[PDB]
């Protein structure tokens, strides 16, 4: 999606660009944030040359996936622990993302409307 | 080896689609004088067939069977 | 194994080939259930979709339209 | 309709003609007068090629630089060497989410 | 899709060699009966063609449609790429049922 | 070199000496033996040439080309006592004589040291080649195909020589080699302009280039067996050596003098390719597939690119094999039906299938199919094209898209389909023949298997 | 085929042409057996409804009409039999097809093998040159002097007359030779 | 194997077999000789329909030029003999 | 009554769509029997030849010799410089050659105009 419907039939003003996000500074609205922190050390996932693109936020699960799969290689239906360990940990990712969307939408939307209401307050 | 034609007298038309032909064709004052030439298509071992879904699940009893077999022992194999 | 012309017959069936194929279905379905009763999250989901309208703002973090 | 009698009589001559020739293409009893352990296919097929090139590679083509090339093995927290014996730490205090 | 769509054409194949070289599927009549192996085979390989879940087919198609519908991509090509699939299925059950359901209509010297 | 020079002084009156039923015994045998012998002239540097005296060398470019000779001449031996039986002794040793004198000229040819004494024997050629195709040809249009070898090819050589003799009157020497060593730049006047255009028209009209070509399917389709094979194998590549040769001296002229050359050689490649589609004639085909190699060739020399070179040698070895196979392949078809339209006798794998083999072959290896050397002439010289210009690709794709077609074309035409229903005087093929394809197909691939001796001196 | 064709097709081939092609059309667009019968009856009727017309000019137009009707609604995709000029095996054994005079350069060694059938091959050969004349003559006497005004060929009438031109009709090479 | 040796007898049985199959002509009148219009009393239109069944019979066809000629149960058995090469 | 089917060059029209067969007079039926009669002449002719046990070789065809001398060697003699002629050889023979010249001409001078400003990209460029 309804996301899609909203921006291109309806105002896409407030509506977030996906290539162009976040748009507001990070501690707008928040007073502190927490910085996202890391398990895996960069020594650590060039040694196991995961790729570049799984060296994500969720490596480290995905290294202890590796290692069970290498260990236990014959029995083949022994990796379903840290399988789907890594599985929650990207849906976590994910779900964080979708927050972090969300909220530039909410934000979007409701610094536009403030300065709509103080440019009609202060046109009258 | 050495096989012989089945007795041409033995294709009839009843109880075949054709039948329904040859009934539709008759109110108009038509006849059809080659259905018992295509009886043969309806007569034997060709007289049934099954469904399209009938056909998707063949195997279908004796697998679920073997899969309710496995079940009701991996349930009571795990009490040990 | 010899089979010979029918000429307007159902052909000769041996029985090896029916049974064949009768096993060949029985093992496909009895795989796909098997499959299915122990995988079932790979076609049904693992994880729920959350839905973002009942997300507070507390932890969203935006100001009550004033600032 | 039909064929004319010069047609006919010309086809029955040629067919029985034609027939005489196909008869005639049959083969005698005698025609094609000709004039005058177990397992040795996986020896002759698989272990003399791979005795052969395992030879090549092992002695000639392994013989100058960056000829067999090999991606170096992964390494993961907690793994041994072979050659110099040592360790690999953990990693970091798993957060522990249960 | 190697293993299946070989399957596919030997089924096929067989079913050419059997009716007297005959590869049209307007002539081929009820052969659910009378060749339960190859129609076991077809139906296990259409299936399997067509995504059904925990089979070959289904351990690869289902994954890309997904990753096709969770990507930044031209819309067009998602939309073409949905009625591909289900045209996929339509020509499956086409051949189905033309070439192994109904009554025959080849040449009566079987 | 007089080893491998005066055993075929010796060839002559050893074969006006034979006797009447050995004359073709004795040729090839010691033809075979020369060539063998000649083979040692392989043996190359990495620097400099081998500079046997003060008249004649060997490059790298060279000795593949004087192997080549000597090596085609026994085939042409055996070519030809097919279509000869039926004439008179002294007549066939004037042929074999004529062959000897060919091999004799070319071999000198290929390695005098000075540009003049290179001027003559590469002239001389022109006689024994005029006398072939003129009195041992088989139809009446051979006399005007004569002329159209001559004149065409003296036009284009007669300036030269002046060109030639101007240079030794300003620089005072025309040794390769001293040549080399004093080259100086040409400077951007009228006078150099002609110059360059002199030295470079000959080479030229030899290829041929496009437009200048009309001489080529009339000489080699009106010639005797021997005298095509020669004409396309050898004699071809005196353009491209000679063209080696003199760009030592025209730089940097050849920077914009070859822009009309370059044009001409690629939208010719392209219309004798399309041209090759419509041919009713199974020799015009082989002398137009000629013309489009030798204009790729054209093109990878005025590049002048160490690859481009590298690839001219390359094309120039490999083209000379395959159109003399092509060529004594459809002289057999000749031989038997008397005629050379290409859609008379069809349907010739069912009779003929080692012959049909030995077609599929050489189709395969004149549409340049890695790893034929071919192949790795077309892919330099189309390498160093891109690295001149990135449009190139398109033209000389669009070639090896052509190109393919008509092989094949030729192929399923000759080959391919139902017999003929009246034609039955086929007659299974000889010993000879068979001999003679496989001579010709066998050393392409041994030398694919070591491609760098016909790489040139760029290697 | 085997006929030799005439100047032209009359209005009653043409007829007969257009019902064969429009039953086995209609075939093709009624796949099932029962529906194809209740169509060609319907068809039959429609054909033989003007089978009475006295004025060729009418029956003519007819025809016309039918023939449009007929391009128009033709199946793009009809059913074709194999061995047909648009089916999938119409020329696939044409490759196995060798004339029988290649029998005459075999080397003596191959002829070894098979002397009976050589023997009776030298038979037939002798057959055919002892009769070729007496077909010439033949042949000269029952043509017209402008020429023959058709492709058809006249048979044997004598006592051990042969069909002029047999030799290469009675001696095809097979229809599955190899 | 591939199919068994055609053989005149079995051509003249299959199609023998067609005919009677036809509600316009009586079996016991219809012999190996009879004539399609003078003995049978059919028209040109029954000769089409009898040449296609002869046709989905045997599963090849007969060209038109060809099939307006034939008249009789034993021209049909000769031709069809002669196409498929059945001499015994 | 339906869509009608018009012809072009490469889908030409059917034989029994042509309105010219469905009015017929006798001097075309006379027509038709004069080319069944020219062809029958060939054809005796051909198998005359043709079933000669004492032929070997090639039975020679003048048809084909004539269609490959007309192809190939009549050509030039019949061949005139009209304007259309001499416009056809001037476009198809000249064309090519300067159009290709002007966009490898063009290319190479913007190609050089680059180099000589230094903003090629030419690193890793040994082999030309
Ligand atoms: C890759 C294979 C590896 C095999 C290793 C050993 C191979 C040795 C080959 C040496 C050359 C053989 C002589 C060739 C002339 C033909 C002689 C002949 O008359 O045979 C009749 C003879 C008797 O049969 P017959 O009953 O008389 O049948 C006659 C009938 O007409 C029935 O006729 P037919 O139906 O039998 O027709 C003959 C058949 C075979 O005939 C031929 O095609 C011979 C010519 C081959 C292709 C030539 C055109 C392309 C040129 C490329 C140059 C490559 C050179 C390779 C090095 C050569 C060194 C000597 O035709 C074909 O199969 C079509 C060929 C299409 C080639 C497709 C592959 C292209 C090249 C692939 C790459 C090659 C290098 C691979 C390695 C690369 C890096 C890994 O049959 C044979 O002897 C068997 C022929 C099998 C040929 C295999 C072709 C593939 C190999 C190509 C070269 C292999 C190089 C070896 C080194 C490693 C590379
Ligand atoms: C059919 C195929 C057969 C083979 C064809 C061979 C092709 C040969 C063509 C020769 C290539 C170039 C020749 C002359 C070089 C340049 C040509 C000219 O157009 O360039 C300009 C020349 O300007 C003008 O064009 C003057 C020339 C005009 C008269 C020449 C005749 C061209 C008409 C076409 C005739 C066709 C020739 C081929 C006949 C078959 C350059 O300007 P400019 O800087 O001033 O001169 C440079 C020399 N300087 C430095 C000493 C001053
Ligand atoms: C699949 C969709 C395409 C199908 C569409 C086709 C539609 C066509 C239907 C309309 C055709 C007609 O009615 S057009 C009918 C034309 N009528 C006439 O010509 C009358 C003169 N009669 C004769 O010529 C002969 O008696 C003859 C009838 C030949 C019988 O011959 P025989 O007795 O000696 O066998």
């Amino acid at each position: 999606g309804a996301h899609l419907a909203r921006r291109y039939l309806g105002d896409a003003s407030k509506e977030p660009d996906p290539l162009r996000m976040p748009t507001f500074p990070p501690d707008y609205g928040f007073p502190e944030r927490k910085e996202r922190e890391m398990v895996a050390t960069q020594q650590e996932m060039n040694d196991a040359q995961l790729m570049l693109q799984q060296r994500d936020y969720c490596a480290h699960y995905l290294i202890q996936l590796l290692k069970c799969k290498r260990d236990s290689f014959p029995n083949f239906l022994a990796c379903k622990h840290e399988q789907h360990d890594w599985d929650y940990c990207e849906h976590l990712d994910y779900v964080k993302r979708m927050k972090e969307f969300e909220r530039e939408r909410r934000l979007l939307q409701r610094k536009k409307r403030r300065e709509q209401r103080e440019a009609e307050m202060a046109r009258g | 080896s050495k096989m012989e034609l089945p007795d041409y007298k033995q294709w009839k038309i009843e109880g075949t689609p054709l039948e329904t032909v040859q009934e539709k064709l008759a109110a108009r004052g038509l006849r059809d004088p080659w259905g018992r030439n295509e009886a043969w298509r309806y007569s034997g071992g060709f007289a049934n067939n099954v469904s399209f879904v009938g056909a998707l699940l063949k195997g279908f009893k004796w697998g679920f069977a073997a899969f309710v077999v496995a079940v009701g022992a991996e349930y009571y194999l795990e009490s040990q | 194994v010899h089979i010979e012309p029918r000429y307007r017959q159902f052909p000769q069936l041996t029985r090896s080939q029916l049974i064949q194929a009768e096993f060949f279905s029985a093992t496909m379905w009895f795989w796909i259930l098997w499959r299915f009763w122990h995988d079932s999250d790979a076609v049904l989901g693992h994880f729920p979709y959350p839905d973002p309208s009942q997300w507070t703002d507390e932890e969203l973090g935006i100001l009550p339209d004033d600032e | 309709s039909g064929y004319t009698p010069d047609e006919k009589l010309r086809l029955q001559q040629l067919r029985e003609l034609r027939r005489r020739w196909l008869k005639d293409q049959e083969l005698s009893p005698r025609e094609p007068v000709l004039p005058p352990r177990h397992s040795i296919f996986a020896v002759t097929h698989v272990l003399i090629p791979v005795w052969i090139i395992h030879y090549y590679l092992k002695y000639h083509v392994t013989a100058k630089p960056y000829t067999v090339v090999e991606r170096k093995p992964r390494i993961f927290p907690g793994d041994t060497i072979l050659e110099t014996g040592e360790v690999i730490p953990l990693m970091k205090e798993f957060p522990d989410q249960h | 899709h190697a293993f299946f769509k070989a399957m596919l054409f030997m089924c096929s194949g067989s079913i050419i060699h059997s009716l007297n070289d005959e590869q049209d599927i307007r002539k081929m009549g009820g052969l659910y009966k009378a060749m339960p192996f190859t129609t076991t085979a077809l139906i296990i390989g259409s299936l399997a063609l067509t995504g059904m879940p925990y089979l070959t087919g289904f351990y690869s198609k289902d994954l890309i449609i997904e990753a096709v519908n969770m990507s930044y991509t031209n819309a067009w090509a998602l939309l073409m790429t949905l009625i591909a699939t289900s045209l996929t299925a339509a020509y499956s059950t086409r051949i189905i049922f033309f070439a192994f359901l109904g009554k025959p209509r080849f040449p009566p010297l079987v | 070199m007089l080893k491998i020079i005066i055993p075929t002084t010796m060839l002559l009156p050893m074969t006006w000496m034979s006797k009447h039923n050995m004359i073709w015994i004795n040729a090839t045998v010691h033809s075979l033996l020369i060539s063998l012998i000649s083979l040692s002239l392989l043996n190359q540097l990495g620097e400099n040439s081998l500079n046997f005296s003060l008249t004649f060398f060997s490059d790298s470019l060279s000795a593949p080309l004087l192997v080549l000779t000597t090596w085609l001449l026994p085939l042409m031996l055996m070519a030809s006592q097919s279509h000869l039986s039926k004439e008179t002794t002294t007549r066939k040793k004037l042929y074999i004589t004529m062959l000897i004198l060919l091999q004799l000229f070319l071999i000198m040819t290929f390695t005098a040291t000075e540009l003049i004494l290179f001027y003559i024997l590469f002239e001389a050629t022109l006689v024994p080649t005029l006398i072939i195709i003129t009195r041992w040809g088989n139809q009446t249009e051979r006399l005007n195909a004569g002329l159209y070898f001559l004149f065409y090819t003296l036009a284009g050589s007669l300036p030269l020589l002046v060109a030639l003799v101007y240079i030794q009157n300003t620089t005072g020497s025309l040794n390769f080699l001293i040549i080399h060593y004093w080259s100086h730049p040409l400077s951007n006047s009228w006078s150099n302009i002609f110059m360059w255009l002199a030295c470079i028209m000959a080479f030229m009209v030899k290829m041929p280039l496009y437009g200048l070509h009309l001489w080529l399917p009339k000489a080699h389709v009106e010639a005797p067996i021997a005298g095509s094979m020669v004409l396309a194998a050898v004699l071809l590549k005196l353009g491209g050596y000679g063209m080696m040769r003199i760009t030592t001296i025209l730089n940097p002229l050849t920077n914009y003098m070859a822009y009309p050359f370059l044009m001409l050689s690629m939208w010719g490649m392209i219309m004798t390719s399309s041209i090759c589609l419509r041919q009713t004639d199974l020799k015009s085909l082989i002398a137009y597939s000629s013309v489009s190699h030798m204009a790729l060739v054209i093109v990878a020399i005025m590049i002048q690119t160490p690859w481009s070179f590298m690839g001219a040698t390359a094309l120039m070895i490999a083209h000379g094999l395959t159109s003399s196979m092509l060529f004594c392949l459809a002289n057999t078809n000749y031989e038997r039906v008397h005629s050379r339209t290409m859609i008379l006798a069809r349907g010739l794998q069912t009779l003929l299938p080692l012959m049909a083999t030995w077609w599929l072959v050489a189709s395969l290896t004149n549409l340049a199919l890695p790893p034929s050397i071919n192949l790795i002439g077309e892919l330099f010289i189309i390498t160093a094209s891109f690295s001149w210009s990135n449009i190139t690709i398109i033209l000389m794709g669009m070639n090896m898209m052509i190109t393919a077609l008509y092989s094949l074309y030729m192929l399923i035409t000759t080959q391919r389909g139902k017999y003929t229903h009246h034609i039955n005087n086929i007659k299974p093929s000889f010993t000879r023949e068979n001999a003679l394809m496989a001579l010709h197909i066998l050393p392409l691939l041994l030398l694919t298997l070591n491609p760098k001796m016909i790489l040139g001196p760029l290697y | 085929a085997f006929s030799a064709p005439a100047a032209y097709l009359t209005h009653q081939q043409k007829v007969l042409r257009l019902y064969k092609r429009a039953l086995r059309h209609l075939e093709s667009w009624c796949v099932h057996r029962d529906k194809y019968r209740y169509f060609a009856c319907l068809m039959r009727a429609r054909f033989d409804e003007h089978k009475n017309e006295k004025d060729m000019v009418k029956a003519t137009q007819l025809l016309r009409q039918a023939e449009e009707e007929f391009w128009y609604g033709q199946h793009p995709q009809p059913y074709i039999f194999p061995e047909s000029p648009g089916g999938t095996s119409y020329e696939r054994y044409e490759c196995y097809k060798v004339p029988e005079w290649c029998l005459d350069d075999w080397h003596p060694s191959e002829k070894a093998m098979y002397p009976d059938y050589f023997a009776k091959r030298e038979q037939w050969k002798r057959l055919r040159r002892e009769s070729w004349e007496r077909e010439v003559k033949q042949l000269q006497e029952e043509t017209p002097p402008g020429g023959p005004r058709t492709e058809a060929l006249p048979p044997a009438r004598k006592e051990g007359d042969l069909p002029p031109l047999w030799w290469h009709i009675v001696t095809r090479p097979r229809e599955r030779p190899m | 194997s591939d199919a068994p040796p055609l053989t005149l007898e079995a051509i003249k049985d299959r199609v023998l077999y067609v005919l009677k199959l036809y509600d316009k002509i009586d079996p016991e009148k219809l012999s190996v000789n009879s004539h399609f219009m003078k003995d049978l009393g059919l028209d040109s239109l029954d000769q089409v329909e009898i040449i296609m069944a002869m046709e989905d019979e045997f599963g090849f066809e007969i060209p038109d030029i060809d099939a307006e000629k034939l008249m009789c149960p034993q021209e049909i058995v000769d031709y069809i003999a002669d196409k498929k090469d059945v001499y015994e | 009554s339906f869509p009608k089917y018009k012809p072009s060059r490469l889908a030409t029209l059917p034989a029994t769509l042509d309105p010219a067969e469905y009015d017929i007079s006798p001097e075309t039926r006379k027509a038709q029997a004069e080319r069944l009669a020219i062809r029958s002449r060939l054809k005796r002719e051909y198998l005359l030849q043709y079933n000669d046990p004492n032929r070997l070789g090639v039975i020679e065809d003048p048809a084909l010799i004539r269609w490959t001398y007309a192809r190939s060697a009549n050509i030039y003699p019949n061949f005139r410089p009209t304007p259309k002629t001499s416009l056809l050889g001037a476009l198809f023979g000249i064309g090519p050659l300067f159009f290709w010249y002007y966009v490898f001409k063009t290319d190479r001078d913007k190609k050089e105009k680059l180099i000589q400003e230094g903003k090629l990209d030419q690193t890793f460029n040994i082999s030309y």
